[PDB]
């Protein structure tokens, strides 16, 4: 019928689009040139040790003032340490359990959760009352929340299970933007410094990067052949890491709309469940389903370094938004400081 | 009236001035046959041709809001049980039903677990305590605290020092539990127990 | 229980109604009738209904008096 | 819809739509991209304290 | 009764004896129309010059109240829905949302996450422990007491041995939350947080 | 109806956080041992938990079976 | 007094009896995240 010539279609501008990028495909100079600046060893220690979390971490997210960090435990519990004092600015019990995201407001007014539980609460912590208030409880999700940003105090977008994003407007409780591109339930989401184009990686191994005010998929870039578990845009807002089931990660430019780098070892082989750029972005630093994570340059995938911390996975990483340290939330329940 | 656009009801010596539309709602309740004028009636008001009913006009007020507005409204003092029986003797089998649904969910909460309570393990060490216990989210309620030997630092002067148990109740139970299905959340709920 | 058996009855009545107070027939029908039928139909999810209904009848209104005079005149 | 296969129609064309305007972005060198990134990263070496063992007093985690 | 200046309304078959300008204080409602003439109008009582309108008393009161004096009120044996219906029916948008906040708020404060409820640890040794404990104050209910474990001054003393948890429930939804601008108090609650 | 789990303070959270529906947390209590206080050790802490019924218009008994008295009779000693 | 513990061929779910003539069958992996009961098996007049 109508498929016939649509699927042709389909095919044919794959092949296009390959064409495409493989003709603009160049000589990656990075990993060429050895004269411009080696990492060298770099020999690291952790200064903080947040313990006082119970469950296992799932997600952990810095706050604007590169001082506030709020952690998720599996348990349904928020920790938002104060990284110098290691002190419990607020504790919160979730209603739901199960809950894998945490988003910090742009603010510092704000904090999203979602779990299992399929719905998405957003808390004021600024409720003058002193006790952390429920905002809002956005349901209407099709699968659980892997993932959520803040853009605005009123405008969230929340990576559902079943290929959805839907940025959703907290002013009125309703969603405002549904994002239906994925063929896999959406597994992470990263948002660019732009905070104009978000990447979401799903179970279809295809992150597929997004306008924020249109509700189209501006690219979809590809190359993992495992389920994308987080992605973390470069500092520019032009490209962007991404690492998946696999060992494997894969450094994609917007601009050449390919895989500009990729990071693996044979030494560890295990998935990157978190992916993390410095405030150069010259450092990219991975946690391992391997319990330690492991610090290449970004230029050269060689080994800038190994964090022999922890005893269980890094489930979560997270640098300060100037890049003076970087917190690896963990399965273990002692989130390190490293600087 | 005998015949009029309007009828003159009587409840229980209570006059309810309607309309006959409101009567003739629907065509399986007791007051159609009642407002017919039709052999087997002798109980009426013959002093000003009142329809005198021996019903209460507690559980018939209910009753007479589902044929007025299509939908029963029970009041604070009167049972739910009075309007079931009161829908069940004038047989409109649908407010029936709507009866004991009301019902059904009323009872699944009373009877037993009318909530699930949700319960969590706040870890906070002695400085913080008194705060985040000020700050404790609203709807929450504290329930327990321990503290824990350790050979860190023995009682006092501790990071781990207390395990502050709370809690909050959740309407689940009367509303009925609510799961969809999904194998990734499966796969990683897996994933978090080893 | 199915219960559209009365409420095509109150639908016929509730137009024949609308018809008739478009053909300026006051002393024989009840406002507070035609109210409360309008509010039970929308109470019971029919607002489409009740829209393309109203449409419908001052339409046919419109053509069965209104276009036979100004035709005349 | 079903008498369309389900709609599959929709999927085919959506992918059309974004194969297009994945074609109607120019793509850039790979060796232009990787010059500029490997740029920012040096331009911005001695700005991100990871890169630099830092005095005792120096960042808030050890000051 | 005539129907006059003052109007004489037959609800549910019951009248209230009103005053015209009452009923014409918003025209947002089924009474607009009824206070103005109306040849349009044929289910009135006619054996007393009265308008037969149906509609409970009852829930009509608040109606009415509102009306009157531009607020609802809720009785302890009145359903907050049957007034709201009641609205429904006569059609008064900000009365329908008005007694739609009034059910919201009967329902938050009985929800899953109720506003009551608000925590306190205070600290004394046992040579004060019964002071303060039996001069704590009204409305307050004590909830948990704690000694701490101790590697300072063995034997019952110390500094911090005892924490008591108390708590009180609250009434938040009529007085209102603190929750309004101010930055001052923004920057203070900064300040205070670090 | 109530009952008591022997837990240590590492899963304490964890089950603590999934308990059953119905199932009201009642109270919870450490536990000292032969190394140090408990932790560091298994049997750290006693949690009793309860669950409301409702049998009491309906009356409780014991249906009879002699095989179920037999075994009471085993398990008592 | 249960003495019986049935584990489920998928770790899924749970079954447990005793003297109560009733089959206790448990999904240990809910959505709701918590341990729930899931049938309860009536209609021995003996114990499981």
């Amino acid at each position: 019928s109508e498929l016939d010539q649509l699927r042709q279609e389909a095919e044919q501008l794959k092949n296009q689009i390959r064409d495409a990028r493989k003709a603009c495909a160049d000589a990656t100079l990075s990993q060429i040139t050895n004269n411009i600046d080696p990492v060298g060893r770099i020999q690291m220690r952790t200064r903080r040790t947040l313990r006082g979390h119970l469950a296992k971490i799932y997600a952990m997210h810095w706050g604007t003032d590169s001082r506030l960090l709020v952690s998720a435990s599996q348990d349904g519990k928020l920790i938002i340490w104060d990284s110098y004092t290691t002190n419990k600015v607020h504790a919160i019990p979730l209603r739901s359990s199960w809950v894998m995201t945490c988003a910090y407001a742009p603010s510092g007014n704000y904090v999203a959760c979602g779990g299992l539980d399929n719905i998405c609460s957003i808390y004021n912590l600024k409720t003058r009352e002193g006790n952390v208030r429920v905002s809002r409880e956005l349901a209407g999700h099709t699968g659980y929340l892997s993932c959520c940003r803040f853009l605005d105090d009123n405008q969230i977008v929340t990576s559902s299970g079943d290929t959805t994003c839907a940025l959703w407007d907290i002013e009125t409780g309703q969603q405002t933007t549904t994002f239906t591109g994925h063929t896999g339930d959406v597994m992470s989401l990263s948002l660019a410094p732009d905070t104009r184009l978000f990447v979401s990686g799903a179970c279809d191994a295809s992150a597929k990067l997004w306008d924020v005010r249109e509700g189209m998929c501006r690219q979809t870039f590809t190359g993992h052949e495992s389920d994308i578990n987080a992605i973390c845009f470069f500092p520019n807002g032009n490209a962007f890491a991404t690492g998946s089931d696999d060992a494997t990660c894969r450094l994609f430019d917007l601009r050449a709309d390919q895989e500009l780098m990729t990071y693996s070892h044979d030494n560890i082989i295990c998935g990157i469940t978190s992916v993390s750029f410095s405030k150069s972005g010259r450092l990219l630093l991975a946690g391992y389903d391997d319990f330690n994570c492991n610090v290449w340059d970004a230029l050269k995938a060689d080994r800038a370094g190994v964090l022999a911390g922890h005893d269980n996975r890094v489930s979560c990483l997270g640098v300060t938004d100037d890049g003076m340290a970087v917190a690896t939330g963990s399965w273990d329940s002692f989130l390190k400081i490293w600087n | 009236g005998s015949v009029s656009k309007w009828v003159r009801l009587n409840v229980g010596g209570t006059y309810f001035l309607t309309t006959r539309q409101t009567l003739c709602r629907d065509p399986k309740s007791f007051l159609y046959r009642l407002c017919q004028a039709d052999p087997d009636l002798d109980s009426d008001k013959d002093e000003t041709g009142a329809y005198l009913i021996d019903r209460d006009p507690t559980y018939f007020g209910p009753v007479l809001n589902y044929l007025r507005h299509g939908k029963l409204v029970i009041n604070k003092d009167l049972a739910e049980e009075g309007v079931l029986e009161e829908a069940e003797f004038y047989n409109i089998t649908s407010l029936i039903k709507l009866v004991k649904d009301k019902i059904r969910e009323r009872d699944s909460k009373t009877s037993q677990v009318p909530v699930k309570h949700v319960y969590r393990v706040l870890q906070c060490q002695e400085e913080e305590l008194t705060q985040m216990v000020s700050t404790m989210s609203d709807g929450w309620k504290f329930e327990q605290l321990v503290s824990i030997g350790s050979s860190y630092n023995y009682g006092n002067e501790d990071q781990a020092e207390f395990l502050c148990v709370v809690s909050k109740e959740l309407h689940n139970t009367p509303y009925g539990t609510a799961s969809e299905p999904s194998e990734k959340a499966k796969i990683l709920q897996e994933r978090g127990s080893r | 229980t199915m219960d559209e058996k009365y409420v095509n009855s109150i639908w016929d009545l509730l137009k024949n109604a609308i018809q008739e107070i478009q053909r300026k027939n006051n002393s024989g029908l009840s406002f507070e009738e035609l109210y409360r039928n309008a509010y039970t139909m929308v109470l019971h999810k029919h607002g489409e209904k009740l829209y393309t209904g109203l449409r419908e009848v001052v339409t046919e209104h419109l053509i069965n008096k209104v276009r036979e005079d100004v035709l005349n005149s | 819809m079903a008498s369309n296969n389900t709609a599959s129609i929709a999927q085919a064309r959506k992918l059309v739509e974004q194969l297009k305007m994945e074609a109607n972005i120019d793509r850039i060198k790979v060796s232009k991209a990787a010059a500029d990134l490997m740029a920012y990263c040096e331009a911005h070496a001695k700005e991100d304290p990871l890169l630099t063992p830092v005095p005792a007093s120096e960042n808030p985690f050890r000051e």
